[PDB]
RNA sequence: AGUAAGGUCAGCUAAAUAAGCUAUCGGGCCCAUACCCCGAAAAUGUUGGUUAUACCCUUCCCGUACUACCA
RNA sequence: UCGGAGUACAAAAAACCCUCCGAGUGAUUUUAAUCUAGACAAACCAGUCAAAAUAACCAUAACAUCACUUAUUGAUCCAAAAUUUUGAUCAACGGAACAAGUUACCCUAGGGAUAACAGCGCAAUCCUGUUCUAGAGUUCCUAUCGACAAUAGGGUUUACGACCUCGAUGUUGGAUCAGGACACCCAAAUGGUGCAACCGCUAUUAAAGGUUCGUUUGUUCAACGAUUAAAGUCCUACGUGAUCUGAGUUCAGACCGGAGCAAUCCAGGUCGGUUUCUAUCUAUUAUAAAUUUCUCCCAGUACGAAAGGACAAGAGAAAUGGGACCAACCUCACAAACGCGUCUCAGAGAUAAUUAAUGAUUUAAUCUUAACCUAAUUAACUCAUAAUAAAUCCAGCCCUAGAACAGGGCACA
RNA sequence: GUUUACCAAAAACAUCACCUCUAGCAUUACUAGUAUUAGAGGCAAUGCCUGCCCAGUGACACCAGUUUAACGGCCGCGGUAUUCUGACCGUGCAAAGGUAGCAUAAUCACUUGUUCUCCAAAUAAGGACUUGUAUGAAUGGCCACACGAGGGUUUUACUGUCUCUUACUUCCAAUCAGUGAAAUUAACCUUCCCGUGAAGAGGCGGGAAUAAAAAAAUAAGACGAGAAGACCCUAUGGAGCUUUAAUU
RNA sequence: ACCAAAGCUAGCUCAACAUACUAAACAAAUACAAAAAUACACCAAAAUAAAAUAAAACAUUCACCUAACAUUAAAGUAUAGGAGAUAGAAAUUUUUAUCCUGACGCUAUAGAGAUAGUACCGUAAGGGAAAGAUGAAAGAAUAAAAUAAAAGUAAAAAAAAGCAAAGAUUACCCCUUCUACCUUUUGCAUAAUGGUUUAACCAGAAAAAAUCUAACAAAGAGAACUUUAGCUAGAUACCCCGAAACCAGACGAGCUACCCAUGAGCAGUUUAAAAGAACCAACUCAUCUAUGUGGCAAAAUAGUGAGAAGACUUGUAGGUAGAGGUGAAAAGCCUAACGAGCCUGGUGAUAGCUGGUUGUCCGAGAAAGAAUUUUAGUUCAACCUUAAAAAUACCCCAAAAACCCUAAAUUCCAAUGUAUUUUUAAGAGAUAGUCUAAAAAGGUACAGCUUUUUAGAAACGGAUACAACCUUGACUAGAGAGUAAAAUCUUAAUACUACCAUAGUAGGCCUAAAAGCAGCCAUCAAUUGAGAAAGCGUUAAAGCUCAACAAAUUCACCAACAUAAUCCCAAAAACUAAUAACAAACUCCUAGCCCAAUACCGGACUAAUCUAUUGAAACAUAGAAGCAAUAAUGUUAAUAUGAGUAACAAGAAGCCUUUCUC
């Protein structure tokens, strides 16, 4: 395992990726 | 290279608080053990040579914040009080044991 | 790399009672120099801590020394 | 081994050959008793506190103190002392009453739980490209380079990890055969230049073919002699030992220098030293349609002050490679085989970088991930074309056909 | 001459020579002998030589002491003749401070030292230079004749070693007849590629290829077959050797 | 249909009784070199057993281990022990004779090794087997009866595709779905281990404390003891194979090392030479290379080599024996393995190390804290299993827990929700851990890296494959149904083009020269309009361009980044209506026998043997054990595969045994 802070854009857990994709910003239309 | 730090291994002494508020304790039970003065003894609470707090009477353990008036013979403590400004008073935490059982009762032993 | 280990007068040694020899400086002896005789000066590598210092420890620096093996 | 602080942020506990401080006792007198409720802590052994009660002394008196106060320490047995009490750098500190070296002459039981060779992970080291311009370049950032720094990727080196194998994954270099990548050494096309020409420097595109012979060293590497269009970088178990080699590493023998009192040891050298296998399975056992150099010529022309000195186009001769053949020469004591000898070797399409025409978004211009048409243009590659071609005589004999099986002849011979 | 019978035949051991050491002597060795003798060893003919050191250890004397052809040892720091070098000088420690000789050697590393000759080209070979701070004098130094199935280099002559292979015979080989073995083998109806995976797939995943059998060949893979890895570590598992380990 | 299969005797084991214990045979020959009638002799002998092991090492010690005279008790007591391991008496007690003896012992891989210590392997001590089946009669072999059932073959070779099978199907394949089995590990289809296949044989054993059942009970027991509900009896228990070694006693010098006896060889050639001289054979060694590598050979053949009158080869026979012999030291040789021979005995040596451990089904089910010549192991604690008792366990609000700053959050506790928890009595396993998320440390803010704390997981579904990620309360049957995780991810972007320039003035200063354009200073001013200058340029000037005139009016910040080695990698698709659909070990539906698992522990049944009674076309209730084999490079025997493959041999003709070729 890697440290908390790295240099290579640490890959997120797959469950967290879904969280980052469902909480996106939708500008008003 | 080579290690320069030595002797860093030592088990903990389990210093901490034993009886929380509301626990029913008997005489002789150790309320808490400490390294420095973290909780000062209060009413019905003794103080051993190793700064441990043990209850003197059977009852309920209570914790309280009170004022601190040091012993005049303690030169270091009285000096700290002397330098305090006029509007301030020291506050310390104390451990109390409110007695539950009465001292005794009167019973009829003989009716002559 | 690691470990070991030392620095003291200008120089080399022994003690920490900082001494001894030599060099250096002044004078005497000789025609002059040297030898020789007389007198004086001279230092504890470095920083900090060692009741206080020194022989100690620590820091800095120079330099010395051993080992670096089985596939 | 024992204590304190951080890692362990707020009850406890909590690790590393983790980061920093210490202890293996002194000073002093207040010389600190006996007996018992109840608890903290803890695997155990150990460690800690403690009311009441009794005695001591103000005649209803128990915390020895200070130095971060926390650590200042050792179990049985056994031994000595009065019976009270004492005894270990037993420090390997839960402590065997008392015991070192070497083994490459080694043996046995096991481990991929654990190293060397190989793969894999990772990218410190290494390699390749880009971003940023201070400057070097007489002036001029980027013709050629570019410090202090930014960013992406390759997996060749030495390391790091110890994940698959120690009831075996045989280990350097050569010999044979080479498969592949392009970050291209040569061959082809092109942009830029501090490119006149010649010789160069640099960048883009292209992997079908090619990349020499020798002296020394076991050598890969490197130096040197001669040459070539060029003598590329790297992967493939740093390809390839059921194909070969064993000079070197890497057993047993033996000297020299050194270390050790010795036995023996040295990524220090030197001489010598067994390289096994009858192929079960998988895989595999021939189509062709060339490439480069040199000469002559263009031409002492183009280009230049001169000195120097071209490209394209044309013609010719060789070499390597592919595939064939004996009239001669040569090997040749078979009527054949064989090289040193002889013979042959090709058209069309198609492209990458790049160059040019027409022209709109933008009524200019502009090669166009704008349309239509069209031009100059690397190598691959594809194809024209060439080879193969008759179903069903076959006992026997012959054969320039052949392991067997097949194949060609056997009417005039 | 001798040795590791069965991976080393050598530079190892032995050897004539030289030297050290221990013994004054009788019925089974030495020896039917008596110091010109006989044992316990070292080093290796010959020739020139074998330097200095009894402090330590050992031996002898068993007391002082004596012995290195007994085990072993045989030095720093600083200054000094224009410069370089260091005859010399100061000072210290030792039982003495490496003397003669030879030398980039079979001699740690530096190392492919430097230079000359040999070659078109020399990490080789020979001859010199030489601190070799780790050469060195019977654990022997140095020189030479002869000798060597030892190790290295050169010239000449030869040759398929090689540029570069070819022809022809015999034993194998292939067909026919006879006899007929071995290692090996979980079951196999036993493909290729990329990816995945105990980190190198005939078997998994995504795709490709695909009538079934026989005989003869080449050795890339089946982490091929063979030996419960010789390397390395572990085991309160062994053994051989040595001594300043412990006990005796 | 072959190969094969079946049988029940031979005899054996353990006792008892018992004479009292080297049999049978000894005509002749037997310790000369045994089995050879016959000549002056010598003859004989003893010295404590040691060690493998246990103490987890090993030095004092270690039962039995040569010689005891027994049994019931005293007693595992007194004592003896690195006072550790373990070793262990006595005083004093008990014991009635003879017959009733046979078998819950085996039946040819069993039982003795035995048909036999014979074949056979070793010089010797020693080691040491396999092997039998007809019937009343084989004086019934044109002979007869019986299973025709192991692996291996034949009858009957094979037809795309795959752990060889399942779901099936009218149909063998074709289709769909599945990474062999044990052992060992954090994790194995692994290219980690073992097995060709078949039959036979081969591995859990003990009763102190305890639980279950029963007798009798303040007492129990058929003496000796235990007793504040105990005593007596029964039942429930703890494996196999393997080292290198160590000690004692025997047998080996016919090979080899050396020696003592007794013999025998060296021709020719060259030299005054029989000189450890020279050339070269016999003879003896074995340098180099190639064949050979289960070979002709457990060290050879072919070529080539060294010595060859000596420190030489060689025959016969004798001597030295393992704490040793021997050695021109190679740690050589002493009967094909010598850092110390072989054989037997001690020996079932001992291994924390490797391998193996045999019927069905069911219940619950553990990843490591502390010491340790200890980290390859053990003994405690935690956790867990079986049985039992008891009352509180988890969740847990307010209050409460430090002083300079400090997050997620813990400790403690009523309600409530829910049945868990503690204690007592018996216990083993485990104590070698992997990843993901989170807080840290070492490292390169590297590793599928390493050290701790909190939490999770180890699907037969999904992420194409996949131990660790996500969905999931693991029963059986059905040709029913609803759902969960989840299947192709984004952008791949940047045109900026008119027209037009004249004054003071080379501004001062500066410099060799500084004319908007090294620097310093100032930065005013003509013209409607234009900076003592924004850029380029010049040695300095000149010159070009940009700001300002006018003309005129789409929009214009920013967003560009190379490549790897056997062959690219599902095929393909921009719109017919989507909080769709299809999709599990989840959950409903119909019936039930009503919920997974490795080490350890608990329970219920059961195949095949013998015995006690039943049973009498093969069983029932009980009591007993040599009580079950897909796995130990397992043992013996038999079969295959490799394979009809590797490899082996006889000169020719004829008138047959005579002539020819070598
Ligand atoms: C390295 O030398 C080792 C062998 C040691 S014993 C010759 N290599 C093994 O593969
Ligand atoms: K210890
Ligand atoms: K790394
Ligand atoms: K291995
Ligand atoms: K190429
Ligand atoms: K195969
Ligand atoms: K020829
Ligand atoms: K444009
Ligand atoms: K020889
Ligand atoms: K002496
Ligand atoms: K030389
Ligand atoms: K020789
Ligand atoms: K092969
Ligand atoms: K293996
Ligand atoms: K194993
Ligand atoms: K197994
Ligand atoms: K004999
Ligand atoms: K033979
Ligand atoms: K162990
Ligand atoms: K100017
Ligand atoms: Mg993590
Ligand atoms: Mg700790
Ligand atoms: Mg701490
Ligand atoms: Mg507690
Ligand atoms: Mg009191
Ligand atoms: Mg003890
Ligand atoms: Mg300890
Ligand atoms: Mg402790
Ligand atoms: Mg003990
Ligand atoms: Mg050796
Ligand atoms: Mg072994
Ligand atoms: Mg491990
Ligand atoms: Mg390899
Ligand atoms: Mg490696
Ligand atoms: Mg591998
Ligand atoms: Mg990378
Ligand atoms: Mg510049
Ligand atoms: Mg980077
Ligand atoms: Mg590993
Ligand atoms: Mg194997
Ligand atoms: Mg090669
Ligand atoms: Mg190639
Ligand atoms: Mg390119
Ligand atoms: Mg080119
Ligand atoms: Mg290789
Ligand atoms: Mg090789
Ligand atoms: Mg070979
Ligand atoms: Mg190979
Ligand atoms: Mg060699
Ligand atoms: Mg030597
Ligand atoms: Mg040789
Ligand atoms: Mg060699
Ligand atoms: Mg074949
Ligand atoms: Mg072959
Ligand atoms: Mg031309
Ligand atoms: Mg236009
Ligand atoms: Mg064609
Ligand atoms: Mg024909
Ligand atoms: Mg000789
Ligand atoms: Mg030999
Ligand atoms: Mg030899
Ligand atoms: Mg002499
Ligand atoms: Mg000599
Ligand atoms: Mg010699
Ligand atoms: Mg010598
Ligand atoms: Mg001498
Ligand atoms: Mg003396
Ligand atoms: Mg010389
Ligand atoms: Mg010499
Ligand atoms: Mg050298
Ligand atoms: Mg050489
Ligand atoms: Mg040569
Ligand atoms: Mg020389
Ligand atoms: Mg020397
Ligand atoms: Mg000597
Ligand atoms: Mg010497
Ligand atoms: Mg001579
Ligand atoms: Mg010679
Ligand atoms: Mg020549
Ligand atoms: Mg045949
Ligand atoms: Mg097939
Ligand atoms: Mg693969
Ligand atoms: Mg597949
Ligand atoms: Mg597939
Ligand atoms: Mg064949
Ligand atoms: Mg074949
Ligand atoms: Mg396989
Ligand atoms: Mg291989
Ligand atoms: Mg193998
Ligand atoms: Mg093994
Ligand atoms: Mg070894
Ligand atoms: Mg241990
Ligand atoms: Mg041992
Ligand atoms: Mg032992
Ligand atoms: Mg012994
Ligand atoms: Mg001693
Ligand atoms: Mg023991
Ligand atoms: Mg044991
Ligand atoms: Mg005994
Ligand atoms: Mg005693
Ligand atoms: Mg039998
Ligand atoms: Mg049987
Ligand atoms: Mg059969
Ligand atoms: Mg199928
Ligand atoms: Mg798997
Ligand atoms: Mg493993
Ligand atoms: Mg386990
Ligand atoms: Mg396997
Ligand atoms: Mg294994
Ligand atoms: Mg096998
Ligand atoms: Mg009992
Ligand atoms: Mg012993
Ligand atoms: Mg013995
Ligand atoms: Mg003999
Ligand atoms: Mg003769
Ligand atoms: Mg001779
Ligand atoms: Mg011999
Ligand atoms: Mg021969
Ligand atoms: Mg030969
Ligand atoms: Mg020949
Ligand atoms: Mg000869
Ligand atoms: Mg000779
Ligand atoms: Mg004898
Ligand atoms: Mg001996
Ligand atoms: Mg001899
Ligand atoms: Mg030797
Ligand atoms: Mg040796
Ligand atoms: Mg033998
Ligand atoms: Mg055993
Ligand atoms: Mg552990
Ligand atoms: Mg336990
Ligand atoms: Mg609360
Ligand atoms: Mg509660
Ligand atoms: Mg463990
Ligand atoms: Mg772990
Ligand atoms: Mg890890
Ligand atoms: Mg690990
Ligand atoms: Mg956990
Ligand atoms: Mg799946
Ligand atoms: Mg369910
Ligand atoms: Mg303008
Ligand atoms: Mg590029
Ligand atoms: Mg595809
Ligand atoms: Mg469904
Ligand atoms: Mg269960
Ligand atoms: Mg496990
Ligand atoms: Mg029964
Ligand atoms: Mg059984
Ligand atoms: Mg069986
Ligand atoms: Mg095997
Ligand atoms: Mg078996
Ligand atoms: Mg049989
Ligand atoms: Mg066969
Ligand atoms: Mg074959
Ligand atoms: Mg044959």
């Amino acid at each position: 395992g890697s440290k908390a802070v790295t240099r290579h854009r640490r890959v997120m857990h797959f469950e967290r990726q879904k969280l980052m994709a469902v909480t996106e910003y939708i500008p008003p239309k | 290279g080579s290690s320069k730090n030595l002797g860093g291994k030592s088990p903990g002494k389990r210093f901490g608080i034993k009886k929380m508020e509301g626990h029913y304790v008997h005489a002789g039970n150790i309320l808490a053990t400490q390294r420095h003065f973290r909780w000062h003894p209060g009413a019905h609470v003794g103080l051993g040579k190793n700064k441990c707090l043990y209850a003197l009477e059977e009852g309920v353990v209570r914790y309280t914040k009170e004022v601190y008036v040091p012993n005049p013979s303690n030169s270091e403590a009285v000096d700290l009080v002397t330098r305090l400004p006029q509007g301030a008073v020291l506050y310390k935490t104390f451990v109390h044991v409110v007695p539950a059982k009465p001292e005794g009762t009167f019973k009829l032993v003989a009716m002559l």
